[PDB]
RNA sequence: GAAACGAUGACUGAAUCCGCGCGGACCACCGCGCAAGGCUAAAUACUCCCAGUGACCGAUAGCGCAUAGUACCGUGAGGG
RNA sequence: CCCCCGUGACAGGGGGCGGAGGACCGAACCGGUGCCUGCUGAAACAGUCUCGGAUGAGUUGUGUUUAGGAGUGAAAAGCU
RNA sequence: AACGAUAAAAGAAGUGAGAAUCUUCUUCGCCGUAAGGACAAGGGUUCCUGGGGAAGGGUCGUCCGCCCAGGGAAAGUCGGGACCUAAGGUGAGGCCGAACGGCGCAGCCGAUGGACAGCAGGUCAAGAUUCCUGCACCGAUCAUGUGGAGUGAUGGAGGGACGCAUUACGCUAUCCAAUGCCAAGCUAUGGCUAUGCUGGUUGGUACGCUCAAGGGCGAUCGGGUCAGAAAAUCUACCGGUCACAUGCCUCAGACGUAUCGGGAGCUUCCUCGGAAGCGAAGUUGGAAACGCGACGGUGCCAAGAAAAGCUUCUAAACGUUGAAACAUGAUUGCCCGUACCGCAAACCGACACAGGUGUCCGAGUGUCAAUGCACUAAGGCGCGCGAGAGAACCCUCGUUAAGGAACUUUGCAAUCUCACCCCGUAACUUCGGAAGAAGGGGUCCCCACGCUUCGCGUGGGGCGCAGUGAAUAGGCCCAGGCGACUGUUUACCAAAAUCACAGCACUCUGCCAACACGAACAGUGGACGUAUAGGGUGUGACGCCUGCCCGGUGCCGGAAGGUCAAGUGGAGCGGUGCAAGCUGCGAAAUGAAGCCCCGGUGAACGGCGGCCGUAACUAUAACGGUCCUAAGGUAGCGAAAUUCCUUGUCGGGUAAGUUCCGACCUGCACGAAAGGCGUAACGAUCUGGGCGCUGUCUCAACGAGGGACUCGGUGAAAUUGAAUUGGCUGUAAAGAUGCGGCCUACCCGUAGCAGGACGAAAAGACCCCGUGGAGCUUUACUAUAGUCUGGCAUUGGGAU
């Protein structure tokens, strides 16, 4: 019917962004084990 | 007194609506309207605390200062009595003679337009703000401190009285409404009369949409949830209880007496409410 | 457990030299000791990185990659 | 509300006028009642026909809050 | 097999290496409250030009939303920011907490909202309240003037400022009519020669003693200090005073005049067709918004955000020979967003996918009306495989002789029925209702006559089988069970008898309320609520009602005594050294709640039951009824959603009735708020009967459309030990094509059937096993959040 996935940019970059994902502990973290893995995909805010 | 109706449509019997034929009919003084949002019940951790509780019609406070002593020694005049929708009871509208509009709460009978005092010094006609001493033995009165100042908490659902059986030392004996004895602080505060409307305990609400326009989402019996979500969940039939009837946190209802047994309050009642 | 000693949470908070602490309950004896103040290189651990070697691999092996955390999946963490 | 009709201890009865309702028929919208088709589908849940609400406890956009023995639930251990 | 909806295609012309598919043309078919148009969210160059053809395209492609290259997007007035606040998120000091951290006032962030200055036209291949033309508006700084003394905040008040439903007058959009006005040409095929046919018929701005429904509206003096910290020309109370009708005020909108546009077309050039010039009319009549006038009127209970801008006062402050306000000229104009797809091939669905996606606009004819139905306009398409065949069978549909539920688990399905008007309408009732009950009759075309119209009654005529002629369009009734009702529910096998409900009932709770989330004396909900309130629990409208048992459990209360922890107190025991002594152990009495114990408590948990004997073979259809726990069923009901015996017995209906209805009572095993018994009405509930209608059936037939079959194009799947894979009897681990024997059988394929290959699919979900697991339960075990409780610390003086 109906799907999972109604993109919303606002929420999108709220929710999983970089502000929002340094704004916590386990965001600095999951930041830098990240880094580590060489993401060139850091993070939603560099989509 | 309250009014019917016709049986037009199968809810349109058993209800019943308020007698507001003696409302001063104006929009709430702006200076006074505050803004009250609704709380699902949720607090500030977004868990519903108290359970049951949901929308129903967009509300606003009306600031009722319950100490008038902050204008006592002064008179002011009556001016309207119109409908808070979250109080059980009618307010009434304070035109004070130095300028100065309040809102009070409104007791039974007090036309539009009486001018009422306040102050040791007042009479005891009703709507006066009277110390619980210098109020007569065996008096009608509504409003009651737990100490000067503070606030009225006691007698102001629709027509309550708190009533004194009389001095003693510098506390006050009081009969409450609920039939309990209580010492009061003789420099407790008090506004003579009974809360009025009265009419309102008995209108029948008539239909579910009645409880929701006052946001009270829909009660839940226990007994038809599960194991997994409270006590007197399961069974396979309308199944009795099999155990003695419980809250969903398991602590016994009917007939287990709750209040804190050690406590300051516990010399200030006489007797309890039985 | 016969539970010494240290160690602290709550109550108690002694002696300072003819004194204090321990010697696995506890006592005398007889021994080892100076609580309540601090710093301290050295040997030791690791290895992102640099170099040298190899009865280690040579394209399903070897790191995941002869390179790429990319393509691709995942709203995300993450997988790859 | 407004007139005439009614006085056995009786709320009443007609006409006007009025616009009430979890009223009614019914599109949009909301929902899935029965059958059939579809079942390596057109689609990981739908299509046609039929049916339920359709001013109410209604329908929906947007911003936002609550979560893992936790949330949320007009209650099916459903949903997250 | 399939090529992704059965909206449908033909012929000509062109191009190319090649064409059913690409480009012109002329038709046909489909959408048209959409399948048109405009936005938002999302996507990201998909837009336009020129080119390409590997792959993407379900075929083909010369084509494309794919490939290449190049271009395209323009704002002081739209939208967001330079302003505001809501929920929410934050947040120095502040309150807490093993740590990370959790709270939290002011302040700040936060549009989905408040605020706010521009409209009409023109055009690129591709932009448009941006650019260009025409005429506006707003803020800002300077200057010449009118200056000629006040300006008016980080505080004051006013204002901003709000609900649903229904509705009066005016009006616009916008649409219809016509021998209005303008323009265009023509005579068709029997006629028409215009009184026919086609098309167009006012947008902006400015003024104007012109017309105008609607809508807002008072004013000034004085008092009270005590109201807004204070101030106070203000704001709020009190008082006085003012030509009620009103005028004061506004002008949606229309009429006039002017000016700028636009306008059917007409002309001219010319290159898969456009570039450029020109330009007529501008009427009467009618309809009419959800829009505007507007913050209008009335009714209603459920009682309807905040803040800035804004308007008014005063405080300081610098001024009071440059204070405001104003006119005019100059001058200035920040930041991102603007392409295109945007109900879909461009977003979310892995796809160029029968799904999903929020707001606006959405013409005409016919129709009681309408966003309804048929057909259309503008616009948009014919859904990216084709062609033929005209078997079985399959899907969607038409018609049907005689019969009419014989079908069957059941009328499942399908037909009946169908709109508007007029007649008429039952038991039962809570007087609302049932109810569109039922059952009838009318409906089209013409002429005359009346009436309030487009319209309609009446009268007479006319035609066809029929006149809501096509499409949209209730089958109805009798009687039960369950629930009262509208609602809710298992996303993806259950929509109900579930659940909720209004109502009633028991209890709990006196405010830092219980109760609930919680590192926690934080903070929060409860609640800015206050016993007519709040929690928890149960029943479930309404109506008559709701009995008997307090022994066990729970709960409330009681206190004599039995008691019970640490602690208080240590008589006495012993270890040791000569010893003063250090020490190990430890008894009496005292001692907390709680349990034992005494009583009370059912709309608390619950309870309201055992049994007697019959002729015969160790036995079957049947018996009438005395009654141990605390009591042993009051009303009402009863073969039921409950019934074992069971198709109980009787009655009704049927030709015939395990079903159903009434009664019966021997209730295996109804019963009173886990409600009892009823009840109008309601029901996509459940059960039986009827009337009507019918291919459900007897029994199927003909026809249609889409498949299946044939040809050209692209071309999957699950399965698969390997096969060169017959039948009967038998044997074999007991169901053999493979062994035995005997029969039969030439090689290959095609369309079809579903018996076999214990056919495929998922290591069976039933069952047993595992000292496997997880959910749930309690008076199984153990702890434990929590909570009660004595002592100890915060913790103090005193009087007796
Ligand atoms: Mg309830
Ligand atoms: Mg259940
Ligand atoms: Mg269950
Ligand atoms: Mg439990
Ligand atoms: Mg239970
Ligand atoms: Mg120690
Ligand atoms: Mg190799
Ligand atoms: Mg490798
Ligand atoms: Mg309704
Ligand atoms: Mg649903
Ligand atoms: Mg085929
Ligand atoms: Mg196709
Ligand atoms: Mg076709
Ligand atoms: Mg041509
Ligand atoms: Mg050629
Ligand atoms: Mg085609
Ligand atoms: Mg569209
Ligand atoms: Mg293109
Ligand atoms: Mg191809
Ligand atoms: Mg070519
Ligand atoms: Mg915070
Ligand atoms: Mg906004
Ligand atoms: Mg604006
Ligand atoms: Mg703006
Ligand atoms: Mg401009
Ligand atoms: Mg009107
Ligand atoms: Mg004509
Ligand atoms: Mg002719
Ligand atoms: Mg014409
Ligand atoms: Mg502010
Ligand atoms: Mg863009
Ligand atoms: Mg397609
Ligand atoms: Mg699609
Ligand atoms: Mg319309
Ligand atoms: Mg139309
Ligand atoms: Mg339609
Ligand atoms: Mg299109
Ligand atoms: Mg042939
Ligand atoms: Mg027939
Ligand atoms: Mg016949
Ligand atoms: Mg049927
Ligand atoms: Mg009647
Ligand atoms: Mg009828
Ligand atoms: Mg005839
Ligand atoms: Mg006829
Ligand atoms: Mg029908
Ligand atoms: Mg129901
Ligand atoms: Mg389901
Ligand atoms: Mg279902
Ligand atoms: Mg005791
Ligand atoms: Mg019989
Ligand atoms: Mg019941
Ligand atoms: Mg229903
Ligand atoms: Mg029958
Ligand atoms: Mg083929
Ligand atoms: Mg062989
Ligand atoms: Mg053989
Ligand atoms: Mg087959
Ligand atoms: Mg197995």
């Amino acid at each position: 019917m109906k799907r999972t996935y109604q993109p919303n940019n606002r929420k999108r970059a709220k929710t999983h962004g970089f502000r929002a994902r340094m704004k916590t502990k386990s965001g600095r973290n999951i930041l830098a084990r990240r880094r580590a893995k060489g993401r060139h995909q850091l993070t939603v805010s560099d989509e | 007194a309250v009014k019917k109706y016709k049986p037009y449509t199968p809810s349109r019997r058993q209800m019943t609506t308020a007698d507001f034929s003696g409302l001063a009919k104006k929009r709430p003084e702006k200076a006074l309207t505050e803004a009250l949002p609704k709380t699902g019940g949720r607090n500030n951790r977004g868990r519903i605390t108290s359970r049951f509780i949901g929308g129903g019609h967009k509300r606003l406070y009306r600031i009722i200062d319950f100490k008038r002593r902050d204008k006592s020694g002064v008179n002011a005049k009556v001016a309207a009595i119109e409908y808070d929708p979250n109080r059980s009871a009618r307010i009434a509208l304070l035109h004070y003679a130095d300028g100065e509009k309040r809102y009070i709460l409104a007791p039974e009978g007090l036309t539009v337009g009486a001018t009422v005092n306040a102050g040791p010094e007042a009479e005891p006609k009703l709507g006066n703000a009277l110390p619980l001493r210098f109020v007569p033995v065996g008096a009608v009165v509504h409003a009651l401190e737990l100490v000067p100042g503070k606030g009225a908490q006691l007698a102001r659902s629709a027509g309550t009285s708190v009533q004194v059986q009389g001095k003693e030392s510098d506390y006050v004996i009081v009969r409450l409404p609920s039939g309990e004895l209580r010492r009061v602080h003789s420099e407790c505060y008090a506004t003579i009369g009974a809360v009025g409307n009265a009419e309102h305990k008995n209108i029948v609400l008539g239909k579910a949409g009645r409880s929701r326009w006052l946001g009270r989402k829909p009660h839940q019996r226990g007994s038809a949830m599960n194991p997994v979500d409270h006590p007197h969940g399961g069974g396979e039939g309308r199944t009795g209880a099999g155990r003695v009837p419980v809250t969903p946190w398991g602590k016994p209802t009917k007939g287990l007496k709750t209040r804190r047994k050690r406590k300051t309050s516990d010399r200030f009642l006489v007797t309890r409410r039985k």
